[PDB]
RNA sequence: UAGCUAGUAGGUGGGGUAACGGCUCACCUAGGCGACGAUCCCUAGCUGGUCUGAGAGGAUGACCAGCCACACUGGAACUG
RNA sequence: GUAUGAAGAAGGCCUUCGGGUUGUAAAGUACUUUCAGCGGGGAGGAAGGGAGUAAAGUUAAUACCUUUGCUCAUUGACGUUACCCGCAGAAGAAGCACCGGCUAACUCCGUGCCAGCAGCCGCGGUAAUACGGAGGGUGCAAGCGUUAAUCGGAAUUACUGGGCGUAAAGCGCACGCAGGCGGUUUGUUAAGUCAGAUGUGAAAUCCCCGGGCUCAACCUGGGAACUGCAUCUGAUACUGGC
RNA sequence: ACUAUGGUUUUUAUU
């Protein structure tokens, strides 16, 4: 039924762009919120809210430009049944310096830019540009 | 396919077999030769062509094509059989060599002599 | 350090031995994906204090039985 | 391998002048340049279109007397240090010992120069070399053995070199018959009779 | 500057009872040999008119290729109908290599340092629309440095 | 080919070994394996390499390095 | 072999009959021995041993057993040898496969669905570039071909990277014994994972760069490839267990 | 109400 906390997150950020919907909702989790903060810091969303106590709900404010969406390249490039891990020296390059990979480190969710800044490896969880 | 499939065994592929197993991984082998027969062509062609029945060094018995002009072939005198098919001959995967063993010789050529097996004049 | 493993006891009625279940992660060396595998170890025990389902710590030292070198060290939480 | 046959038939079937069968004893070279070969080479091409880069490859092979498999080696060494396969290829062919001996003028043709090399008459750094494909180095000295220096074959070729094009990348003295090869051949003084746009997809069919 | 190229020709196998018809369909590309490309397809009577009927379209759909130091920024994928493509930057002369139906598209843009390959249920006149879809998907420096916010 | 054990499985007491174990010889019991393919069969020396390919992958382990097994066919014992 | 040689010969082949071509090729004439044949000389692999001569050895420093320089005079299977110097003379040295298209090279005569040709599509009934004959071309070259064994092309085995309404494959339809997958709070475990120290994917070798014998094979001085990897002292953020 | 059939096969390259 529900096996992974972000398998329903990437589709809800990619979809609704042709109707240019300024918002989207989903069920909330520790990893979804930790990703929403870096997607705001990298300018891919304009705001995120959490609402609830025992089964909380997450609302994301989506970002647009003149006649276009802004998040035009978003993929996992990994699957929950067959995950992807990298060493501190081997974190993946995206659009030869024009994109970023997202890593789950032993100090939380960050870009490969910031994991290499600290000298850490981890699990690769998203590719954005 | 799932992540739990296609592992621990490499799965099936095609094989050559070989299609000419009576040669035992050689291009050619000799055999005794017992009979010669006249065969029908395919509908686009008008002819009547010759094939020979040959038992090899290994006891396997094959039908081979006779290319070029004419034959005087004999019983148990031996000929050399080569791997290579002419689909216009019925039930045949094999070819005869003329320049080899007791086979029916050929004469008078300027171009192509490494086939038929033809010596050039000097005197 | 000598190599050690942990597992739950599954049989104990023997006077000088116990049987322990081991569940550890293993992959295909060039096709990846770590999966858990269930195996059973025969362990030497002359103290005879362990209970069934309780977690024990065991090690491989020298032969004591037919193709078997594993022996008992300690309990981890001593659950009854 | 080597051709061994009627030499002017090469310049005719390549539509290119190889300095074969001409010299100081012929008028207007008498080598029928731009007259078409045979009776089918006299007719319009049918353009496969692969045939036009095969025409241009044969031309640059035939000028320097190079075999196909050996030209597939020059096309591989030319690509080094991003040197351009349409430019460094000519600097390697122009740097051959059997072309450098022809440019120094100890023979009238690259074929006469190749026969002086293969017959052990040529030296480099004072040492004998029989390899016509030998790649000549900067600031290195080329010389000729006294048994060939005794012959009119080599002095008639130096008297022909005074009425010919002098290259900038090497120097030579006709009294001792000794030459210094100075620096790599470059685009500014090396002149090629081929379209560089036809040598861009070679051996990739 | 100008570069025009012919990739392949096809004849309609119909026999119009007078004989085999003289109706031909051509596959072409047009560019400048420096950084532009467009894709041509058209059907006419005899090849000398079918080439013009195909280049008609290549001149009407020509675009500039986003290059960074004379090659592509990143490996990129293209799609059209049953055809897939994968295109990646390489080095001087190490893009060609590639076969005639990729070679033509790359040489009218003047590049020899980009590799391309078609995959899936390929069709000779659709692979070029997938090759160009990968160049419509190829990232350009038009928005990347104006979107991190603020 | 989906079934297999009964020195097999858990205890007792001895023998033997450079040393260790059902290695091996005698009694008290009824336990112990099997699908990462046991049972029963069919083949095969292994690696660096080498042939091929962009590499992954495939073939071959014989020509240069280095291990291993064997002595017509199969045994048994001594010397060190 | 090289250069010269033109009623562009004698002889062939094609011949929009208008003329072309084999072809500077040959003969004629001049020039030179790489290599091969026969002749004369001749390098290194050769240390130790022998003789001279020295010694703060250990005792007795010219025994014996040891120690370190400098000289003389030598040990060669390979070898009828590397390498060098001679002698007559172009002399002793060229084939075979391919030319319908894909895939490099074009035509005529003869044969006329016959006889042969044989990757596949095909070629054969009146100019057949596909057969027999022949001239002219082409890729190789003292080698040339025809077939065979294995890989690539092969996504037709899908790790890179596949497919399942039908065109081929979703169990005919069910329960759930082994297996898998599965919120939240706070601890715990050290298999998977990680850090600090240490070792490391050897030599030869593809790939890339310099030497030793001419390039170089071969041997060698450095790189790169080898998408790899072992032992401890410790960590519990993350997965799987409890 | 009231029927069975007929083997085999073809036509240019070119700007």
């Amino acid at each position: 039924s529900m096996q992974d906390p972000i398998a329903d997150m990437l589709t809800r950020i990619r979809n609704g762009q042709a109707a240019n919907k300024a918002a989207v909702t989903m069920p909330s989790s520790k990893l979804k919120v930790a990703i929403a903060n870096v997607l705001k810091e990298e300018g891919f969303i304009e705001d995120f809210k959490v609402e609830g106590d025992t089964k909380p709900e997450l609302e994301l404010t989506l970002k647009y430009f003149q006649g276009k969406a802004v998040v035009e390249s978003i993929q996992r490039v990994s699957r929950p049944g067959l995950r992807i891990y990298k060493r501190k020296d081997e974190l993946p390059k995206v659009m030869a310096g024009l994109g970023i990979a997202v890593v789950s480190t032993s100090k939380g969710v960050m870009t490969d830019r910031a994991a290499r800044q600290a000298g850490l490896g981890g699990e690769i969880i998203c590719y954005v540009a | 396919a799932t992540v739990n499939q296609l592992v621990r065994k490499p799965r099936a592929r095609k094989v050559a077999k070989s299609n000419v197993p009576a040669l035992e991984a050689c291009p050619q082998k000799r055999g005794v030769c017992t009979r010669v027969y006249t065969t029908t062509p395919k509908k686009p062609n008008s002819a009547l062509r010759k094939v020979c029945r040959v038992r090899l060094t290994n006891g396997f018995e094959v039908t081979s094509y006779i290319g070029g002009e004419g034959h005087n072939l004999q019983e148990h005198s031996v000929i050399l059989i080569r791997g290579g098919r002419v689909k216009d001959l019925p039930g045949v995967r094999y070819h005869t060599v003329r320049g080899a063993l007791d086979c029916s010789g050929v004469k008078d050529r300027k171009q192509a002599r490494s086939k038929y097996g033809v010596k050039r004049p000097k005197a | 350090k000598i190599r050690t493993l942990q597992g739950r006891v599954v049989s104990d009625k023997m006077e000088k031995s116990i049987v322990v279940a081991i569940e550890r992660f293993v992959k295909h060396p060039i096709y990846g994906k770590f999966i858990k595998r269930t195996t059973k170890l025969h362990v030497h025990d002359e103290n005879n204090e362990c209970g069934i389902g309780d977690v024990v710590e065991i090690r491989e030292c020298r032969p004591l039985s037919k193709t078997k070198s594993w022996t008992l060290v300690r309990v981890v939480e001593k659950a009854v | 391998a080597r051709y061994l046959g009627p030499k002017l038939k090469l310049s005719r079937r390549e539509g290119t002048d190889l300095f074969l069968k001409s010299g100081v004893r012929a008028i207007d070279t008498k080598c029928k340049i731009e007259q078409a070969p045979g009776q089918h080479g006299a007719r319009k091409p049918r353009l496969s279109d692969y045939g036009v880069q095969l025409r241009e490859k044969q031309k640059v092979r035939r000028i320097y007397g190079v075999l196909e498999r050996q030209f597939r080696n020059y096309y591989k060494e030319a690509a080094r240090l991003k040197g351009n396969t349409g430019e460094n290829l000519l600097a390697l062919l122009e740097g051959r010992l059997d072309n450098v001996v022809y440019r120094m003028g100890f023979g009238a043709t690259r074929a006469e120069a190749r026969q002086l090399v293969s017959h052990k008459a040529i030296m480099v750094n004072g040492r004998v070399v029989n390899i016509a494909s030998y790649q000549v180095s900067p600031n290195d000295v080329v010389s000729i053995r006294e048994k060939a220096k005794k012959q009119s074959r080599v002095k008639a070729a130096l008297e022909l070199a005074e009425q010919r094009e002098k290259p900038t990348w090497l120097e030579v003295d006709a009294g001792k018959m000794e030459g210094t090869f100075k620096r790599k051949p470059e685009r500014s003084d090396l002149s090629a009779d081929i379209n560089e746009h036809l040598i861009v997809e070679l051996y990739s069919k | 500057e100008l570069q025009e190229k012919l990739i392949a020709v096809n004849r309609v196998s119909k026999t119009v009872k007078g004989g085999r018809i003289f109706s031909f369909t051509a596959l072409t590309v047009v560019g400048d040999g420096n950084g532009r490309v467009g894709f041509g397809y058209g059907k006419a009577r005899e090849v000398p008119a079918a080439i013009q009927k195909a280049m008609e379209k290549a001149r009407r759909n020509m675009i500039n290729v986003a290059l960074n130091n004379g090659t592509l920024q990143h490996p990129v994928k293209g799609v059209h109908t049953g055809s897939r493509v994968f295109m990646q930057p390489a080095s001087e002369g190490t893009g060609i290599i590639a076969g005639g139906a990729m070679r033509a598209v790359l040489e009218v843009a003047g590049v020899h340092n980009v590799l391309a390959k078609a995959y899936g249920s390929t069709n000779p006149i659709n692979v070029v629309r997938a090759t160009i879809d990968g160049l419509e998907n190829m990232n350009s420096p038009e928005m990347v440095a104006a979107k991190r916010g603020k």
